[PDB]
């Protein structure tokens, strides 16, 4: 034994003498673990960054649309119904506040936002538009619904916005990040670790300097190490469910709200009789495409993974003058965490 | 299901004519007569633009508006008994190529392709 880069070992099969002790054998074992990890990391890095990219972009891309619709709706009220301000500035704000909240997962009932909107809207119409000239507010809020002053305009808006706000209310992007990030942390069996050590490092224990492991030996070893991991391939390919969803807006619906609200005109068509009774009573899509394009190029990630480890490590794919795990030969002859990834790949929710 | 359903799109030569028809379906049929109906065009690689609008009628007249690009060539009409809005398109030009959508303030159709080419 020069520079290296009896017998009672527990990994390297000693044909005779050996250059390494039980302690250098344990060194070689931990560096195999570190090496496999780095290789898995490198395999998953480009895909991991791709989904991290788009998850950050797409998340920022809806709050802008809600702010823009709010200001447009506020401006249209200021310009066309100045007698309804500043009260309109308040119930418009109340509604679009709930819009964003509902988008981002809060417990918000859409039929409210619409109903609170029209419950807040009708008293100021009555007092300022229909019969110009505070204690009587609550009667008018109740008579709004008891007398159905807006007809089916609230229901129309309810269905218009509930359909668009439900679809907008990311899980799959973040889950892909979470499974792919799990891959570089996969713990393998102890037998796989002993075999990885024999494949990569035990040749140095026999005193060889340049000999590389046979590719065939690498595949038998890798197919044995990644036996549970390859089962994930079919669930990862079922990418396709994501491609199905991207069947796909909220801007037009929210921008169109003032027009529908203005068609107020219905109510005033009945101001005459209605007053009397109340008197008595009281590139985005382009980004989706490019993501799916790049994502399909990684559809074989879990099936190509054992070949990646073998190809991105020094091997004699020629299977000549190579290390078989215990001797230099002339020609080579012969789950929990995994199941959680399977279970999560639940998301295949993707019931377009 | 509530659907605005466009039809009558197709291929036509320059100077030809087409009639687009949009049918209001779903029991939207009750509000159609009180709804403004609109036709929009989306040319290839361009934004969607208003082509024609027709107001609700009082039984004697409809207020019709047209984009300047189609003025004197196109005619919007509506049949409240059938719940249809039609766009008669005459003296078609290559610039009239696009997907045509009927709309209301609450609903959009899926659109129909018009191609004006030799
Ligand atoms: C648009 O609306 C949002 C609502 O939060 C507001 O913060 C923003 O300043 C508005 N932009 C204006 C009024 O120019």
């Amino acid at each position: 034994c020069h520079q290296v880069r009896g017998s009672d070992l527990q990994v390297c099969l000693p044909k005779g003498p050996t250059c390494c002790s039980r302690k250098m054998e344990e060194k070689y074992q931990l560096t195999a673990r570190l090496n496999m990890e780095q290789l898995l990391q490198s395999a998953s890095m480009e895909l991991k960054f791709l989904i991290i990219q788009n998850a950050a972009v797409f998340q920022e891309a809806f709050e802008i649309v809600v702010r823009h619709a709010k200001n447009y709706t506020n401006a249209m009220f200021k310009n066309n119904y100045p007698s309804l301000t500043p009260q309109a500035f308040e119930f418009v704000g109340e509604f679009f506040t709930d819009v964003s909240l509902y988008i981002l997962g809060s417990d918000i009932n859409v039929d409210d936002m619409v109903n609170e909107l029209f419950d807040s809207l009708f008293p100021v119409i009555y007092t300022q538009l229909m019969n110009p000239g505070l204690d009587i507010n609550e009667c008018l809020r109740g008579a709004r619904r008891d007398l159905k002053v807006f007809g089916n305009f609230p229901k129309l808006i309810m269905t218009q916005v509930s359909k668009s706000l439900q679809v907008t209310r990311l899980q799959a992007l973040n889950l892909g990040i979470e499974v792919i990030n799990t891959t570089d942390h996969l713990k393998f069996s102890k037998d796989c670790g002993r075999m990885l050590t024999r494949m990569w490092y035990c040749s140095y224990c026999q005193g060889l300097m340049m000999v590389k492991p046979c590719g065939g030996y690498c595949n038998v070893v890798m197919q044995g190490c990644m036996a549970g991991v390859v089962e994930i391939d079919k669930y990862w390919r079922e990418i396709l469910s994501l491609e199905e969803l991207v069947g796909m807006d909220m801007e037009n619906v929210l921008l169109g709200l003032f027009s529908t609200i203005h068609d107020i005109q219905y109510v005033q068509k009945n101001a005459g009789k209605l007053t009397t009774t109340i008197g008595k009573l009281c590139t985005l899509s382009s980004r989706r495409r490019e993501l799916i394009q790049k994502l399909k190029s990684f559809i074989s990630f879990y099936s190509a993974l054992p070949g990646y480890i073998c190809s991105h490590s020094p091997v004699a794919e020629n299977d000549t003058l190579c290390w078989n795990g215990q001797e230099l030969v002339e020609r080579y002859s012969q789950e929990p965490v995994v199941s959680q990834i399977i279970d999560k790949l639940h998301i295949n929710l993707l019931t377009s | 299901d509530v659907q605005l359903v466009e039809s009558g799109g197709g291929l036509v030569q320059p100077g030809g004519s087409l009639r687009l028809s949009c049918v209001a379906s779903g029991s939207f049929r009750s509000v159609f007569s009180s709804s403004t109906m609109e036709w929009y065009r989306q040319p290839p690689g361009k934004k969607r633009e208003l082509v024609a609008r027709i107001a609700p009628g009082d039984g004697t007249n409809y207020g019709a508006l047209y984009a300047d690009s189609v003025k004197g060539r196109f005619t919007i009409s509506r049949d409240d008994a059938k719940k249809t809005v039609d766009l008669q398109m005459n003296s078609l030009k290559p610039e009239d190529t696009g997907v045509y959508f009927c709309a209301s303030g609450v609903a959009w159709g899926q659109g129909t392709l018009v191609t004006v080419s030799s």
